[PDB]
């Protein structure tokens, strides 16, 4: 039986960027994304849909222009404490 | 690196530390010369 | 259970230890 | 004739059955004390949390452990190279659980040690003997201190010390290989020729005297009832072992000065572990073995593999597996 | 095979440049490399910050890309984050900066074109490089 | 914990004087040779 | 270049040195 | 005296043993080989002047003798930058002339001069059983030991200072004015534990005290030296010590042995009389700067590095010491006790602060944390940087651990030295360093054990 | 820790208390109706832990037991940031934000277990009756926090089985892998109640200290047995920024 991180990927989440579970370096492929852009996202977590990523306060018209374009990349699952707590989705202790 | 009027002797700087060590092969030497008496 | 076995098979080889120091054939010139 | 002078006829006595001396005085107590904690810890010790991390390990019998499998094991990597006697935990549960048992045990082993060579002296001096022994002596307690003081010295913790069990060794040995690649260190090559060749010239000086004996038994009983003890004769022919060997490799090559023969044989053991002693304390600085890893590009720049690469390989794989979770940071400094 | 010249043909720019090291440029470049960049580059790798690495993709991946050699000598001129949206020239070493980078001010441009060009042809040299810390 | 570390003090200095004073009883007297 | 060769000419007189000392002495008759 | 086996009855493998009776030619051996110490001084400070860059740091060029050099505050200034490459130059220079007198003395001495000078000179002339005479040439030795000391507190003092790692505004050559003669803190080092945390005269953090104790040592030095020219050792020494020369040298080979291994822990810890700047991190420093490097990095990114907890359940970036001190978190831990002029600012009285760990982190903090983790005391034999499973291409051995590993080697054979010399000296005192006697065989005439 | 240096205080144990503020305090903290004030460094020493035991009879009262902290002077929360907020009514709402807010602690029972616990008060919103105008000594913040896994999901058994790292299974037995219950690694996110009995307010300075009293469960090991419920008394102190 599937734990429960083996179950998201099961989920849209083992196939593309989750906004509300997606580790700091699965936005690297993003080109202008990481550090910043990746940051202020994961900052603004949870998002309901992929869509109000682009409601994220303070956000940049750049930045605006860059989460328009690569909106394809994006997926919202329920955020799972599994990958979130500790602060996992900025280090996961991977290196 | 050593100041400029001196870069001739590079080369002689290069090999000077490791001389004691030919003294102490010099120790044999002179004892194999006397036969190890 | 295991652990007794462990320990009866030490308490073994330092009973011999004793024995062969204090009860040894004594080295004697002859 | 005075209290304190009879009191040091008896200490310094060559009639004690066990020979006592001044260095006994501190070798006694803090052996028995070693002995004594080791046996009690490796008995029914509770779990010690090694690494620091709030992950006890299992040592003791009671808890689960076989012979093989036991320990004493090394106190927590939170302790790192502070000193922590019992009088400094808040119980004896707190001290338990942080290892402080293993503190015990080492400094006093490790005192009694030295403590066994200064009494080998001691006693030589007592007898009227040569007083060397002790310096041969001097090659295993240059390897224990490696092991158990200087390692974790350099290292900043006890936890990085050798632990008192015998898969406890092996884990210190496997670590260490993955650490410091200790198979490539000029030193433990020659603590193995140190070792290898002590027992070579062991089996060799056993079988030339054993084949040189001279005739003094009947077929039945056993050859070694053919020497007596301080039997003023020698019990074997030299000059026939000497023919031997000299004819088994070339005349020149064999011994046929006894002290000399046996001043090689102590000189071969000691030096090689004394090396290897050394090369342990330098590991602990981490001057490690040779790395040739990527040492051979083909000429347009890729690596030709070599055994030295297989090597890091199976390094490697004991390096990114050892205490799993201990590690938060991408490089293993400490 | 030998270091041949298709070995040392590398990409220019983002308009489809291509250029071609000499031996020497590459040898110059690795040499430079293995004295300045080894130190936290091994293999590729970063050792302080392995987000960032000098993999292939992740070079290609920066913003702007940086597998062509004007874009590394760019970074390696004035350094920017990943995003090219932080200014890191107190935070790498550069040219620029010589007063707190001296292990950098002896360098020429011929000397940075050499160790970017050598940055680009090392990846295809060993399957390892900007990988893993430990891989 | 304090009478704990207090006996070990005591116990300790008590082995270490005994080590001390009985080096410095003439102990290069103490051999079967000469005694000068 | 000549770096090494000269490096190898001040080795190789270094070297020789000490055994010229000893040789000189052996065949001269000085003590040893 | 006799100069062969016969004659002497040492072999040639044993030869300097026939010089223990013959003071002029012992003493040519002596000064030959002083002369041997300094010409290595000088011809490996020239190498290294040499083969240094001076704008890359001196621990990255594998040179050891010119941080001695800069730490005495001569070529360097803030941040340890090399201001000038002569002084240097100079005192290799100085060693290699001086060398030259020293082994044309010892050469004089070893081969014409006069084999024994007792009958020479009764100032120079001495008998190891002459212990006035034995304790007069401690007492030469004492005073120029002290004044040594002494001309360290000058240069510190009176002569441009010393380089003062801890420095306000940047490490920075500065002049000790007010060294620390306070004897509860000098011999206070003396008594801390050998253990982590006290570290006993290890940790000694600061030029006030170094200089403060080098004044004191300056002072007990020529005192005792005083004190030995003018008495003789008296009964209870005389009783409880071995008087021989080789006696003697067993005594010195223990002391030797002892001040190796103190030299090797010293320059594996201390980065007060070892500054980084000059001898690379520690590898505490090093651990400690991987932990600031990646708690920066990820408050950067945006980890609350305060209250993000690890896979195991302590803090990731932070935790508590066993006494309750908020340290780095991971393996680090062990290296809590490290004190370093980088990571002090952010330290509070609790250990570190959130605040200035969120708000107080200067960029030359991060680029010294970054070379620092990147220099870390690991290396293989063959001078291959970083941990043993990296690959060829980094060309580092730090100068702590060539230190550190050499001087406990020699501490330790300079242990095994002092027990052969102690053992032989006592068994040549009592007469039995030759064998056993068969007619008188002490345990012939023993009791039987059991 | 009174007003030392860490020189001061290093080794020592003063690091794991937290401060007090006098004696001859019997103040109040006056507060506008509808405005929040920051809390700058709030602390929590616990100084008693009790684990309720569970009884194999049935249906009987289970009488919280006293432990012993095996892990050493490791247990305080501190330099903790929150706001309290005045409520419509009066309400006093005390709100943790972060520092550090999470010790792992673990305590010796009597018969040999070990209990491992999360102690936190991460994310307290804890709350007091309506007309609160001012802190005082008669300010109680009841309320909840979250209760992270122990272990986190980067953990790894001695099997090398995690939740989202490690193995799935039982590699050490081929035939029987996938027969064993902790093959599947659970991080429940757990609850907590807690209160904060403010008895002693300096009103001038603005610190305010107090009792605390929380309940929580222990360590599962990522789900490998039911967790034990965990209470802990201790003491509190905070400074409360008035303007
Ligand atoms: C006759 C006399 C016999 C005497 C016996 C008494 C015991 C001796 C052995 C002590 C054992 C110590 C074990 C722990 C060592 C340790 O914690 O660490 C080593 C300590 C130094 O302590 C360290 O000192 C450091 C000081 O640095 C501090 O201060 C520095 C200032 O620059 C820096 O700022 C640094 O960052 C900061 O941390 C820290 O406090 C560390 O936490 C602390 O551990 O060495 C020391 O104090 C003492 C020097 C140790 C010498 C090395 C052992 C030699 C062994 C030889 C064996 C040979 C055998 C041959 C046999 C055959
Ligand atoms: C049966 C037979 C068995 C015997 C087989 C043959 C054995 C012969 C005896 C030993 C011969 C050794 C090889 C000599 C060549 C060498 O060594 O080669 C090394 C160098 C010359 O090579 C240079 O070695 C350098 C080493 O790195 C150094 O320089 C680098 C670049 O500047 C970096 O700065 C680096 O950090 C620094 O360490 C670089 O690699 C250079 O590129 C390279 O040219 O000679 C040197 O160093 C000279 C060193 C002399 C002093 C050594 C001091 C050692 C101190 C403590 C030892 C502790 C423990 C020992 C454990 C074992
Ligand atoms: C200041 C220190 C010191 C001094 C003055 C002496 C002095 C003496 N020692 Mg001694 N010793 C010392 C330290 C010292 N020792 C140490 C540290 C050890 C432990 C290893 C010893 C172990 C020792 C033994 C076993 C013996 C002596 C003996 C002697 C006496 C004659 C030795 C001789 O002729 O040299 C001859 C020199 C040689 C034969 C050359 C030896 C070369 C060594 C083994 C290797 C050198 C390695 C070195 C690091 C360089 C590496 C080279 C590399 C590049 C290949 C002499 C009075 C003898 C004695 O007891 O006399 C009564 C004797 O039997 N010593
Ligand atoms: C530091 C190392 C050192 C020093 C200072 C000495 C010193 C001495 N040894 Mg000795 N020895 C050593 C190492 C050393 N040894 C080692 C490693 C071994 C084992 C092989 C020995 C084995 C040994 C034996 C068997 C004997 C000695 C003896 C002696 C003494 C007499 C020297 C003599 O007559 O020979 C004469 C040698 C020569 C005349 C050859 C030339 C020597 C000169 C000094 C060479 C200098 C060259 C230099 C580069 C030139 C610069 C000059 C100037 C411009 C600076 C002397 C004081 C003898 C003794 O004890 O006397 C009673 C003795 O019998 N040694
Ligand atoms: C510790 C080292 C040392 C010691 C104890 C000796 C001892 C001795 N030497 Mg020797 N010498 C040495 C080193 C040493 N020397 C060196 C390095 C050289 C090469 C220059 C010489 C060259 C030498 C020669 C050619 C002769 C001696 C002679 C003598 C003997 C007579 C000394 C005398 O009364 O003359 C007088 C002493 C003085 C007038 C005192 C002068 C002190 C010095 C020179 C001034 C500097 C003092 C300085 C500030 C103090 C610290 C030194 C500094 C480096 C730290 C005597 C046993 C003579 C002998 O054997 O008689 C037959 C002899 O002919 N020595
Ligand atoms: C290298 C320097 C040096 C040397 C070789 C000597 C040598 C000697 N001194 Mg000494 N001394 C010196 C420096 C030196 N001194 C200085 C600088 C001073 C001024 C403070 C003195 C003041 C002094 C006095 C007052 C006396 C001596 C005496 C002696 C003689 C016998 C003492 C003894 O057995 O030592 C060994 C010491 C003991 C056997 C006592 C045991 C000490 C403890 C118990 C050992 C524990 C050490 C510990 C393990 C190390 C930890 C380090 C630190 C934490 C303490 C001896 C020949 C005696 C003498 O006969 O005078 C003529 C004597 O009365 N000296
Ligand atoms: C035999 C004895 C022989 C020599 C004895 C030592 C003599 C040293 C004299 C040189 C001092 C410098 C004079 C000029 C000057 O003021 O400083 C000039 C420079 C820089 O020194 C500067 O001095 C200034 C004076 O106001 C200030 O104090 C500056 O702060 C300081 O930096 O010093 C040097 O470059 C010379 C290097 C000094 C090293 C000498 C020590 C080792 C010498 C001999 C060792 C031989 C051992 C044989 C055994
Ligand atoms: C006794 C004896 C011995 C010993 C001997 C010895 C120990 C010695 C020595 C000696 C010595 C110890 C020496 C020396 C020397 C030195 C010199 C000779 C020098 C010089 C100089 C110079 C020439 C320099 C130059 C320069 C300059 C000026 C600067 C720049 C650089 C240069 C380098 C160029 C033996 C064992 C053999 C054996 C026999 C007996
Ligand atoms: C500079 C300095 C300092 C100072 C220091 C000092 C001040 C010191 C000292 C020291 C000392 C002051 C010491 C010592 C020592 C001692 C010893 C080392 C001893 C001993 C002993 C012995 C050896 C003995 C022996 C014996 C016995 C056991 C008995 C019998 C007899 C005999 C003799 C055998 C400080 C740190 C502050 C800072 C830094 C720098
Ligand atoms: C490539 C060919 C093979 C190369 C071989 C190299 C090794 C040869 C031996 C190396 C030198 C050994 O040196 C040898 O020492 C012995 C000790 O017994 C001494 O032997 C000799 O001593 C003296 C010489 O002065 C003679 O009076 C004496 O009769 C003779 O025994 C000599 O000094 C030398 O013969
Ligand atoms: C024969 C040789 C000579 C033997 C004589 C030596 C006797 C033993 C002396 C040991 C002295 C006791 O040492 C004393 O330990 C106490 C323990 O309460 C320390 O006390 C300190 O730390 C402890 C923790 O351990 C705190 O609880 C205490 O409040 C604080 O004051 C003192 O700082 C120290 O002075
Ligand atoms: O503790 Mn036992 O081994 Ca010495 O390296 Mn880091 O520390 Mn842990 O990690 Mn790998
Ligand atoms: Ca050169
Ligand atoms: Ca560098
Ligand atoms: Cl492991
Ligand atoms: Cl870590
Ligand atoms: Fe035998």
């Amino acid at each position: 039986e599937l734990n429960a991180v083996d179950a998201k990927l099961t989920t849209d989440f083992g196939q593309k960027i989750d906004l509300n579970n997606s580790d700091i370096r699965d936005f690297r492929g993003l080109r202008g994304f990481y550090p910043n852009l990746a940051s202020e996202i994961i900052k603004n977590a949870p998002y309901d849909t992929v869509e109000e990523v682009l409601d994220i306060p303070g956000l940049s018209e750049t930045q605006k222009s860059r989460l328009e374009a690569n909106l394809g990349s994006f997926t919202v699952t329920e955020p799972s404490i599994e990958l979130t707590s500790g602060d996992d989705r900025i280090n996961p202790g991977v290196y | 690196k050593l100041p400029e009027a001196y870069q001739i002797f590079d080369p002689l700087v290069d090999v000077l530390p490791v001389i004691p060590l030919f003294f102490l092969a010099l120790a044999f030497v002179w004892q194999a010369a006397v036969g190890f008496k | 259970m295991e652990s007794v076995a462990y320990i009866l098979v030490l308490t073994m080889a330092l009973a011999v230890l004793f024995f062969a120091i204090a009860f040894r054939e004594p080295p004697r010139i002859e | 004739a005075s209290l304190w002078e009879q009191f040091c006829q008896w200490v310094t006595s060559t009639n004690n059955r066990i020979y006592v001396g001044w260095f006994g005085t501190l070798m006694i107590p803090t052996l028995l004390t070693a002995t004594t904690c080791f046996i009690i810890a490796f008995i029914a010790a509770p779990p010690v949390d090694i690494d620091g991390i709030r992950e006890p390990v299992a040592g003791s019998l009671l808890y689960g452990n076989n012979i093989i499998s036991g320990a004493v094991v090394p106190s927590s990597n939170a302790i790192g190279l502070h000193f922590y006697p019992i009088w400094e935990a808040a119980s004896l549960d707190e001290w338990l659980y942080n290892g402080g048992p293993y503190q015990l045990v080492v400094f006093h082993f490790l005192i009694g040690i030295f403590c066994y060579m200064g009494r080998q002296w001691e006693l030589s001096y007592r007898l009227g003997m040569r007083p060397w022994i002790c310096v041969a002596y001097s090659a295993p307690v240059s390897a224990a201190t490696a092991v158990f003081l200087i390692y974790p010295i350099g290292q900043g913790s006890f936890s990085d010390g050798m632990p008192l069990g015998i898969s406890g060794t092996f884990n210190f040995m496997i670590v260490f290989q993955a650490e410091h690649n200790i198979l490539m260190h000029p030193f433990h090559m020659l603590g193995v020729a140190g070792v290898f060749g002590g027992s070579l010239f062991s089996a060799m000086h056993g079988s030339l005297v054993t084949s040189s004996l001279v005739r003094e038994t009947t077929e039945v009983e056993s050859q070694n009832y053919g020497y007596k003890f301080g039997q003023e004769e020698e019990t074997y022919n030299i000059v026939a072992a000497h023919g031997y060997f000299g004819r088994l490799i070339f005349q020149y090559a064999s011994f046929n000065n006894s002290r000399s023969l046996h001043f090689f044989l102590g000189a071969w053991p000691v030096i090689g572990i004394w090396f290897t002693a050394m090369g342990v304390s330098t590991m602990a600085f981490n001057l490690n073995g040779f790395n040739f890893n990527q040492s051979i590009l083909d000429s347009q720049g890729r690596v030709i593999g070599t055994w030295a690469d297989v090597l890091n390989r199976a390094n490697i794989g004991f390096e990114v597996m050892h205490e799993r979770n201990a590690h938060n940071f991408p490089l293993d400094l400490a | 095979v030998e270091l041949t010249e298709s070995t040392r043909t590398i990409p220019l720019d983002e308009a489809g440049g291509t250029t071609t090291l000499t031996a020497r440029q590459f040898t110059n470049g690795q040499k430079i490399f293995v004295d300045t960049c080894t130190q936290c580059h091994l293999q590729g790798k970063t050792k302080t910050n392995n987000n960032v690495s000098l993999g292939l993709a992740d070079l290609a991946g920066a913003e702007p890309r940086r597998d062509n050699v004007l874009a590394l000598v760019e970074f390696l001129k004035n350094p920017k984050s990943y995003d090219g949206e932080d200014d890191y020239s107190e935070l790498h070493p550069n040219i620029s900066r010589p007063d707190i980078y001296p292990e950098m001010r002896n360098y020429t441009e011929d000397d940075i074109f050499d160790v970017a060009g050598y940055t680009l042809i090392a990846p295809k040299l060993d399957e390892r490089w900007g990988g893993t810390i430990y891989f | 914990m304090l009478t704990l570390k207090i006996a070990v003090y005591i116990v300790v200095g008590l082995f270490i004087s005994l080590f001390i004073f009985g080096f410095l009883s003439s102990d290069p007297t103490r051999n079967p040779g000469r005694k000068d | 270049n000549l770096e090494p060769i000269f490096q190898l000419t001040f080795l190789g007189l270094i070297v020789l040195a000490g055994p010229a000392v000893v040789f000189v002495l052996a065949f001269r008759g000085g003590d040893l | 005296g006799g100069r062969d086996l016969p004659s002497t009855g040492f072999a040639w493998w044993s030869g300097n043993a026939r010089l223990i009776n013959l003071s002029g030619k012992l003493l040519g051996a002596h000064v030959a080989h002083a002369g041997l110490i300094v010409f290595w001084a000088g011809a490996m400070t020239l190498f290294e002047v040499a083969h240094f860059i001076p704008e890359k740091p001196m621990y990255e060029q594998g040179l050891i003798l010119l941080p001695h050099i800069a730490t005495l505050g001569w070529g360097v200034g803030p941040a340890g930058e090399v201001t000038d490459i002569f002084p240097f130059f100079v005192v290799g220079v100085l060693h290699l002339i001086s060398s030259a007198v020293l082994g044309l003395g010892g050469i004089y001495h070893a081969l014409r001069g006069p084999e024994v000078l007792e009958e020479y000179s009764s100032f120079f002339g001495y008998d190891w059983k002459d212990k006035n005479q034995m304790t007069n040439i401690i007492g030469y030795h004492l005073i120029l030991l002290g004044c040594g000391a002494l001309l360290l507190v000058f240069k510190a003092m009176f002569f441009g200072g010393v380089y003062d790692t801890w420095a306000p505004g940047g490490g920075d050559v500065r002049v000790i004015t007010n060294p620390t003669l306070n004897p509860a803190i000098i011999f206070g080092y003396l008594l801390k534990a050998p253990f982590g945390g006290e570290g006993w005269i290890i940790s000694v953090n600061n030029m006030e005290d170094i200089i403060g104790g080098h004044i004191w040592i300056g002072l007990i030095c020529i005192s005792g030296g005083i004190w030995h020219i003018l008495t003789k050792p008296f009964g209870w020494a005389r009783r409880a010590l071995i008087w021989s020369g080789e006696a003697y040298l067993s005594y010195s080979l223990g002391a030797l042995s002892l001040m190796g291994f103190i030299a090797s822990v010293f320059v594996w810890f201390n980065n007060t009389a070892y500054p980084s700047e000059f001898y690379g991190p520690t590898g505490m420093e090093a651990s400690q700067s991987q932990a600031f490097t990646f708690l920066v990095r990820d408050q950067r990114l945006g980890a609350n590095i305060a209250s993000a907890q690890g896979p195991t359940g302590l803090g990731k970036y932070l935790m508590r010491s066993p006494s309750g001190e908020i340290i780095f978190g991971g393996e680090t831990m062990r290296f809590w006790d490290f004190r370093g002029p980088w990571l002090e600012p952010l330290r509070g009285p609790n250990g570190l602060d959130l605040d200035k760990l969120r708000n107080d982190i200067q960029p030359w903090q991060v680029r010294r944390a970054a070379e620092y983790m990147t220099h870390a005391p690991l290396g293989s034999l063959n001078s291959v940087g970083g941990v043993i499973t990296d690959v060829n291409s980094f060309n580092y051995v730090s100068p702590r651990a060539w230190l550190a590993t050499s001087h406990f080697v020699l501490g330790f054979f300079f242990l095994v030295g002092h027990l052969w010399h102690a053992g032989r000296a006592r068994a040549a005192a009592a007469g039995f360093e030759k064998g056993i006697d068969r007619e008188t065989e002490p345990t012939l005439f023993m009791p039987d054990l059991d | 820790k009174s007003q030392l240096t860490y020189d001061d205080i290093v080794n020592t144990g003063l690091a794991n208390v937290c401060p007090e503020i006098s004696s001859f305090t019997r103040g109040t903290i006056e507060v506008e109706p509808n405005t929040k004030y920051f809390v700058s460094d709030f602390c929590m020493e616990p100084q008693e832990y009790f684990v309720k035991e569970e009884p194999v009879n049935k249906r009987q009262k289970a009488e919280y037991v006293k432990g012993k902290v095996l892990t050493r002077q490791t247990t305080s929360l501190e330099q903790i940031r929150g706001s309290i907020a005045v409520g419509a009514d009066g309400t006093l709402t005390f709100k943790e934000k972060d520092g550090i807010d999470f010790q792992p602690i673990t305590v010796l029972l009597p018969g040999g277990e070990e209990v491992p616990f999360f102690f936190t008060v991460k994310n307290f919103t804890g709350t007091t009756e309506p007309g609160f105008t001012s802190i005082n000594s008669s300010t109680d913040f009841v309320g909840d926090f979250n209760v992270p896994s122990y272990r986190g999901a980067g953990f790894l058994d001695p099997k090398a089985r995690g939740l989202y790292t490690g193995y799935d299974n039982a590699v050490a037995l081929p035939s029987a892998a996938d027969k064993f219950r902790t093959n599947k690694k659970e991080t429940p996110l757990g609850k907590g109640t807690l209160s904060l009995q403010v008895t002693q307010v300096d009103g001038s300075t603005g610190e305010i200290a107090g009792i605390f009293e929380s309940e929580q469960p222990s360590d599962t090991d990522l789900g490998a047995k039911e967790p034990l419920d965990v209470k802990v008394r201790g003491i509190f102190y905070g400074r409360v920024d008035t303007d």
